[PDB]
DNA sequence: ATCAGAATCCCGGTGCCGAGGCCGCTCAATTGGTCGTAGACAGCTCTAGCACCGCTTAAACGCACGTACGCGCTGTCCCCCGCGTTTTAACCGCCAAGG
DNA sequence: CCTTGGCGGTTAAAACGCGGGGGACAGCGCGTACGTGCGTTTAAGCGGTGCTAGAGCTGTCTACGACCAATTGAGCGGCCTCGGCACCGGGATTCTGAT
């Protein structure tokens, strides 16, 4: 519960200064929250079928790696 | 130990920023809200320590290009201040919900 | 010269690359020539990415190569940034790019 | 357990081209994985290049026109040309 | 001569079911077996690779569910689970 | 034959001799074909009946590719699907933004 | 008589929405894609279908960018579209580095 | 040459996407990204065609060379 | 608003052609067997994920705070468009060829 | 028995004059939204503890897929018919500019 608020303003703050944003408005936040979420939704439903298909119920790098693999954002470092 | 008008100390937060690579999004919350998301759909879930890493950075550098498009979106139209308009425009035409 | 790395004169391994295509189950068989021109390509593909990873640790004097210089160095090059524009460097970031109006009047 | 990695290759490759530099276990995993999907997304597009011209083997041509079709025009030709050396090299003695 | 095989006939019925009142220009009966072609081919893909990662090299039901539960979207993909564990089942249970 | 043992129009031959001639694996299950099949049925029956949506919507009985496009275009999952995927003679929705409406 | 300007864009855009034939036409087009394919052989020919998809191809993705275009304006408070609204658009789109 | 994308062929572009009011430079943009996409597209078309060893592009070619840049169609049987 | 005046929504007609009717052909999908291995079942093993608090410390919190770039409101100036207009040349027919 | 164009003939399309007025274009009220700080409120994370089933590998057998050769019936090759939807033209919908 609450967790999708769990990414404070600040860290969205720090967030858009990496990205190059010198003025932020206050509903930003809110949407990049529901971005966010739903990313990882798509990511970890990809990463959850692959886990269960392997008969492993423990989400590895691998399948996590692989997953953004095939969401075209695919990320590197972590095996996969 | 000074405020400035707005923008120096943001020119400021950016270039530490930008000069820094360690994750800005915080490790914990992200991993509550992966784990809140992942309970939802299947039960029994354990999630490696790069598993969640890897959550984390990609998520961290889809929302560093959402910014980057959204700014690109807000100076083309002559603006500083970016709206959940920009916001909406910038994902329109990146293609990805 | 007993192995074929030695007699194609390319660093990567030939057989690891034979046994993965064997187990790539993509063609039923492979032709002699092929592996030698994949690792060419893979090599000068990889010394690509590895030049400008240099470019960028020498511009900031530092030996080891980070995350940080593998992202820049990506993004920066225009042949590899639009090559890929949709891959994503774990611990990279992005480039410092500041537009002309951001810049306090 | 018997997990294969490149990393000793990308070790005398770089060796080979900066006799002075180093490298992070993070950047060894990034390239890793680079490695991988690149293997696999020319591993696909020369399956499909096979099955669209009905080939039941590989040859060097094949993996030239897939260099040309996937990086750009500059690259595509040094990394052909790369690759033509060395199999005009293996061949030649 | 040339024997190029063709999707017409199965994709004629398949719509003659759909809609017997209907009748297909050649453009929509090609986007059909074109489309038909493209699932299927993505599907065995996402299978191919599953039993790359997995370090098995057969693909029975379970690959292909799970390719299909990659593929399609969360309500399509369960009505195609539903159906295909169906349509295994009948096939099994069968001569 | 096994067309109709799996109770679907396309053949189980057919697909598992596409399959085997894709090397996807070593070894390709008894009802993998049958699923393969049996989704592409669905996918392709849903496709021709919101054809037909389209069809009876531009008051044409037999399917021509608008109405294959129109088909993909109303409905949200199929639009999600083949949104980079473009039809021959295809066109697109009838789409008015209020915006620009006459005072 | 003479109306005033923007209905009648209105209404050819409703005309034409029922309709999907392809708008340039054959031998300009066929003769630019062939002077484009000369810089990459002598006397080569594309196929009848070949020719015809790419003339598809090439109207998608150009009603693609120009949608793009359009929205970039409007959301730049903007009706007439400028070349900088297709470089954002493009930029957004990640082709050009 | 370049003009056999004329200004009429580029108002009826704009127009299938929406757009009323087009400016005088316009067509340059419009031209150059359509040349960039057709020199893409033909280069992918044409290295096809050198790895088929025909002499005629075909239309599963073009097909193919647009599924590669993403832009897949229907309607030709690929 | 108010009809004008064209301009679009659906129509009877209309005629020569896209889909689809009739029947083979014909080899590959289908048959059962017999090989034959891989993988799900069974069990194995210790590793880093686990429950949990528990303190730290860089960081998160709230709205008072400046304040400037945002947006009310408009002039500006004009870049273009509506339409006719005339010249453009692409297209309906015509079969190509070559291996 | 194929694909640009050789081009005849087209007939409506390229190319463009051009007005006018509403939009491009910047200027500027204005002031509510809100950087920046920054203490208050929050609880991060970094290093720990044993918990502890289960990732991974090995066992493992045997159910299940591959291999062989007969098969057998529908898969897609050949020509012909004829009314849906496009066209030729009227008439009536459904709009909207000037009013």
């Amino acid at each position: 519960r609450d967790n999708i608020q769990g990414i404070t303003k600040p860290a969205i703050r720090r967030l858009a200064r990496r990205g190059g944003v010198k003025r932020i408005s206050g509903l930003i936040y809110e949407e990049t929250r529901g971005v966010l979420k739903v990313f990882l939704e798509n990511v970890i439903r990809d990463a959850v079928t692959y886990t269960e298909h392997a008969k492993r119920k423990t989400v590895t790098a691998m399948d996590v790696v692989y997953a953004l693999k095939r969401q075209g954002r695919t990320l590197y470092g972590f095996g996969g | 130990p000074h405020r400035y008008r707005p923008g120096t100390v943001a020119l400021r937060e950016i270039r530490r920023y930008q000069k820094s690579t360690e994750l800005l999004i915080r490790k914990l919350p992200f991993q509550r809200l992966v784990r809140e998301i992942a309970q939802d759909f299947k039960t029994d879930l354990r999630f490696q320590s790069s598993a969640v890493m890897a959550l984390q950075e990609a998520c961290e550098a889809y929302l560093v290009g959402l910014f980057e498009d959204t700014n690109l979106c807000a100076i083309h139209a002559k603006r500083v201040t970016i709206m959940p308009k920009d916001i909406q425009l910038a994902r329109r035409i990146r293609g990805e919900r | 010269a007993k192995t074929r790395s030695s007699r194609a004169g390319l660093q990567f391994p030939v057989g690891r690359v034979h046994r993965l295509l064997r187990k790539g189950n993509y063609s039923e068989r492979v032709g002699a020539g092929a592996p030698v021109y994949l690792a060419a390509v893979l090599e000068y593909l990889t010394a690509e990415i590895l030049e400008l990873a240099g470019n960028a640790a020498r511009d900031n004097k530092k030996t080891r190569i980070i995350p940080r210089h593998l992202q820049l160095a990506i993004r920066n090059d225009e042949e590899l940034n639009k090559l890929l524009g949709r891959v994503t460097i774990a611990q990279g970031g992005v480039l410092p790019n500041i537009q002309a109006v951001l810049l306090p009047k | 357990s018997r997990k294969e990695s490149y990393s000793i290759y990308v070790y005398k490759v770089l060796k080979q081209v900066h006799p002075d530099t180093g490298i992070s276990s993070k950047a060894m995993g990034i390239m890793n994985s680079f490695v991988n999907d690149i293997f696999e997304r020319i591993a696909g597009e020369a399956s499909r290049l096979a099955h669209y011209n009905k080939r039941s083997t590989i040859t060097s041509r094949e993996i030239q026109t897939a260099v040309r079709l996937l990086l750009p025009g500059e690259l595509a030709k040094h990394a052909v040309s790369e690759g033509t050396k060395a199999v005009t090299k293996y061949t030649s003695a």
